RNA sequence: UUGACCUCAAAUCAGGUAGGAGUACCCGCUGAACUUAAGCAUAUCAAUAAGCGGAGGAAAAGAAACCAACCGGGAUUGCCUUAGUAACGGCGAGUGAAGCGGCAAAAGCUCAAAUUUGAAAUCUGGUACCUUCGGUGCCCGAGUUGUAAUUUGGAGAGGG
RNA sequence: GUUCUUUGUAAAGUGCCUUCGAAGAGUCGAGUUGUUUGGGAAUGCAGCUCUAAGUGGGUGGUAAAUUCCAUCUAAAGCUAA
RNA sequence: UUGACAUUGUGAAGAGACAUAGUUUC
């Protein structure tokens, strides 16, 4: 950042000399690892597509990529996760039935 | 049920609130058992203080950080400057706070100066037995009055290169006012052609 | 350990392997009492990461709760009343299935303490859940100084005073600003802000 | 909850205070007011700390 | 105290004090602020013009801080220096050496320019500035300097 | 034929535990109307009374899926204040909290998810002895569908 | 304060290098109904329908798409004043 | 009372689309 200052404006602040902590691993509670990574890959093949998931692609493969996500949007939460399930499955897609 | 020229009141009491009148006629009272409480408890606690040692901090929120006012504890950095380990840290009568953060080194500085002046003007009795009494102070707080850093000097030479501070201040204002529609300006105009 | 596969699994509950699963499952439960002791957690790793233990002293119970609203009692639907509460219908009960569930063991094992429970099956007319419990005057408990707070009397049916990890939901207790009506405890945090406060020297 | 006790300003509190020091010499006053101090050498009356 | 209080005195006369032919009774006019905009309508518009209705903008979740800012004109200002200091300062108006003023530190976020101060510099240092008082305090050789 | 295991039973089986009471204060459920609005239905009374379940000497809350937007604070509880304010409201009668700041008190932590795998290292009970709120030996039993050690995000683990 | 057994070929703290870093699901979330709250395109709670992810997830008191930023680490648990 | 969704699964003929291969729907 540093700070302007003054009062009011863009980098708005008193100036301190400033710095920047230690990270905390609280902030990398999200991070994959590769045992999860492994497992769920690994559950994924045994427990296969669940029905919405079939709808989806087959929705992809023939209506386009905004269709779906559309719909994955209502069948999910929201447009933010209907996102990522429909990318999930363009990848279910691209590294099976194709290469 | 209105008349006259008064004040218009809002007097909430529609609600059975006889019910839930505190009256503090045990103030008195209270007062003598927290001084005992406290007499107490300084005798069980031995030659220690009644409190812990405490950070500084600067507050927050636009309206208060002017000031500079007792924390929590002392921050697993300051502590680490400060050289000692927090599980001791915890041990010797100094608050420590896992969730505070440094980010500012002014702060940073005066807090492990905190520390060096607590450490030494405090004594730790061995594990051992012997307990060679030393009688108790306190206060950690009083012995080590957390004050207000001094900004600047009295007096000082005048320095005007010209440029109104009001001004300055219109034009910073305006500045973040349409910082977003210049860069739509910016866009726009890069998608020319 | 097997516990992360089964954890990953489990979320697959729409999946070919899981639904063939959970049809049986919920068929056989419907055959057995409403209430009736579990020989072992069906969910190992579910139970496991909630307190469970495999050693003598802890106790499971499956049992059901039927689905749906509150039907509000009255006769004929008769309120009596300003219409705002003429409702009778719609109306939806401000516990959870699952807290009802803790309590009809909880009654069920006095000797018991209800530590948590888990869902574990549903159907048009009954939601399923296995409840977990303590045995307090077990000596495998008493001593173990990571269980035996359950053994001191505060914590006498838990399930009853919404103090398990339902009750909390449904009691409201959380930090923040989403939560300032109940958090102290919303009955609690009402009479405070309802007391009038006279001192010796009225301020 | 009737209201028992009764806020004076600290600083009228003194003045009152102050008032009633000064009034204990002037002994027309203390005479006026019980206290049969007729045959006392002075007033104010100072005896020896050793007291 | 009780003793003092006309009740005492309206003892022995019937009515209390309130009327034969009105009497004193419950709540004649409806309870509270009843009848607003209806039988007590001429009491509200003169003596509460304004009372009813709407006007600008909700705010959901103001929080007074945000807008902490407390207003000091220079009609003070020389305040904020103890008196011995001050009239040190006074005499001996100068560049080289002028007092600073935290206005800041003194608790004032702004100031603003009521009324004349004497030509002695001043190191102005504040959060905001009227533009006359930025301008009086430059005619008096000072500084305005913007801290936060 | 013999012996297991899983699951389900029985006993005046060996030892224990729950009930009822009290309920000022505490944790929940449930849930009014009189009343106020000068009428009245939304509102209000009131998340009140009555009904139900559950605790303790306090209960509950508690070491942040917090407050913030600052030069940032730092578990919870309570007092002073914020404030009759932001806000809600036949925007009518009415209602109505929070962050910051001062103060009382202060305190911190445990699991789950990990191969001990060169050694279930853990534990109920019976029993004999003892220095009996317990220890030790031995024997059934529990437990690998996981009892200990180890780690808890502030981290922390394995190698050097 | 005294005094006896040394618990150990036990346990714990710290510095550097390296590789890692497992973190709670019919939950979060969404729709809708009803209740509740100062909480306003919805403050909490519940019922039914839908139902996640892991550079994820929650919150940021005006709905939405886009792009960033800040800030914690839920769905398990104990604790005096 | 009427509809939708959930409880809800398995074959078969017939309609219906990527636009006359069979995943999907009545
Ligand atoms: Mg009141
Ligand atoms: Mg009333
Ligand atoms: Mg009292
Ligand atoms: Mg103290
Ligand atoms: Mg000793
Ligand atoms: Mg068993
Ligand atoms: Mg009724
Ligand atoms: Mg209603
Ligand atoms: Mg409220
Ligand atoms: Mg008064
Ligand atoms: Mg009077
Ligand atoms: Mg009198
Ligand atoms: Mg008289
Ligand atoms: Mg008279
Ligand atoms: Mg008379
Ligand atoms: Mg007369
Ligand atoms: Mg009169
Ligand atoms: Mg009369
Ligand atoms: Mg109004
Ligand atoms: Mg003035
Ligand atoms: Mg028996
Ligand atoms: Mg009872
Ligand atoms: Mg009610
Ligand atoms: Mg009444
Ligand atoms: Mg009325
Ligand atoms: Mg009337
Ligand atoms: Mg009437
Ligand atoms: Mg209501
Ligand atoms: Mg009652
Ligand atoms: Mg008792
Ligand atoms: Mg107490
Ligand atoms: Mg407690
Ligand atoms: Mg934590
Ligand atoms: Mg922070
Ligand atoms: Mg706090
Ligand atoms: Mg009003
Ligand atoms: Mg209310
Ligand atoms: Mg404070
Ligand atoms: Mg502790
Ligand atoms: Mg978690
Ligand atoms: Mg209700
Ligand atoms: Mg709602
Ligand atoms: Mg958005
Ligand atoms: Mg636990
Ligand atoms: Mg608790
Ligand atoms: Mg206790
Ligand atoms: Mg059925």
């Amino acid at each position: 950042t540093v700070k302007t200052g003054i009062a009011i404006g863009l980098n708005k602040g008193k100036k301190v000399t400033s710095m920047t902590p230690a990270p905390k691993i609280s902030y990398k509670k999200g991070a994959a690892s590769n045992r999860t990574k492994f497992v769920r890959s690994l559950v994924r093949e045994i427990a296969g597509l669940s029905p919405y998931e079939r709808r989806l692609i087959d929705l992809i493969r023939n209506s386009g990529e905004k269709r779906a996500r559309k719909v994955a949007k209502k069948r999910l939460g929201s447009f933010t996760r209907a996102k990522a399930k429909v990318e999930e499955m363009n990848n279910i897609i691209a590294a099976s039935r194709r290469h | 049920a209105i008349s006259k020229n008064l004040p218009i009141l809002k007097n909430h009491f529609r609600k059975h609130w006889q019910e839930r009148v505190k009256v503090h006629f045990d103030q008195a009272g209270k007062k003598v058992s927290r001084r005992n409480a406290r007499a107490t408890r300084a005798a069980k606690i031995a030659p220690r203080p009644l409190d812990l040692l405490r950070p500084v901090v600067r507050a927050p929120t636009v309206k208060y950080n002017r000031k500079v006012r007792a924390g929590r504890g002392f921050t697993l950095a300051e502590v680490k400057a400060a050289g000692l380990t927090a599980a001791y840290a915890r041990t010797i009568g100094i608050a420590v706070d896992h969730r505070r953060q440094n980010r500012n080194q002014e702060i940073f500085d005066a807090n492990v100066q905190r520390l060096k002046e607590y450490q030494s003007k405090i004594i730790v009795f061995p594990r051992n037995g012997k307990a060679p009494e030393a009688e108790q102070v306190l206060s950690a707080a009083a012995t080590f009055p957390i004050a207000q850093p001094a900004t600047d000097v009295e007096a000082r030479a005048v320095q005007d290169n010209g440029e109104s501070a009001f001004r300055t201040l219109r034009l910073a204002r305006s500045e973040k006012k349409f910082r977003g529609i210049r860069e739509k300006r910016a866009r726009e105009k890069a998608e020319a052609e | 350990g097997a516990y992360k596969y089964l954890e990953e699994l489990q979320r697959k509950k729409q999946s070919d392997v899981l639904r063939f699963l959970q049809r049986v499952r919920v068929w056989e439960y419907r055959q057995k009492n409403v209430i009736h002791r579990a020989a072992r957690p069906t969910r190992p790793d579910k139970a496991r990461r909630l307190g469970y233990k495999a050693k003598q002293g802890f106790v499971i119970y499956r049992v059901r709760v039927r689905r749906g609203n509150r039907k509000r009692p009255v006769p004929k639907g008769a309120t009596y009343g300003k219409p705002t509460n003429q409702g009778v219908n719609e109306l939806k009960y401000q516990r959870s299935l699952r807290a009802t569930a803790e309590e009809r063991v909880g009654r069920r094992a006095a000797n018991l303490r209800v530590l948590n429970s888990y869902w574990v099956n549903q159907d048009s007319t009954y939601k399923y859940f296995e409840v977990i419990l303590v045995d307090p005057q077990h000596k495998a408990i008493r001593r173990d100084a990571r269980y035996n707070w359950i053994c001191d009397p505060v914590h006498k049916h838990r399930e009853a005073r919404g103090l398990t990890a339902t009750g909390k939901k449904s009691r409201g207790i959380n930090k923040g600003h989403k939560f300032n009506n109940t958090k102290a405890g919303r009955r609690k945090t009402w009479k405070r802000q309802n007391t009038l406060s006279l001192w010796r020297y009225r301020k | 909850w009737r209201k028992w006790n009764v806020k004076v300003n600290h600083n009228e509190k003194r003045y009152a205070t102050a008032s009633a020091i000064a009034a204990t010499a002037v002994a027309s006053l203390v005479l006026a007011r019980g206290h049969r101090v007729e045959k006392i050498p002075e007033i104010p009356l100072v005896v020896s700390t050793d007291l | 105290p009780s003793r003092f209080t006309k009740t005492r005195k309206h003892r022995g006369h019937v009515s209390a004090g309130k009327g034969r032919i009105g009497k004193h009774r419950k709540h004649p006019g409806g309870r509270g602020m009843a009848g607003g905009q209806h039988h007590h309508r001429i009491n509200m518009d003169k003596y509460h013009p304004g009372y009813f209705g709407k006007v600008g903008m909700r705010y959901f979740h103001k929080q007074q801080a945000h807008f902490w800012k407390p207003v000091l004109n220079l009609d003070k200002l020389w305040t904020l220096i103890p008196e011995d200091k001050r009239d040190q300062y006074l005499k001996s108006a100068s560049k080289e050496t002028a007092p600073v003023i935290d206005t800041l530190a003194a608790g004032y976020g702004k100031i603003l320019g009521k009324g004349r101060i004497p030509n002695v510099p001043v190191i102005v240092k504040a959060r905001f500035v009227s533009k006359l008082a930025e301008e009086k305090i430059r005619a008096a050789g000072g500084v305005v300097e913007l801290i936060a």
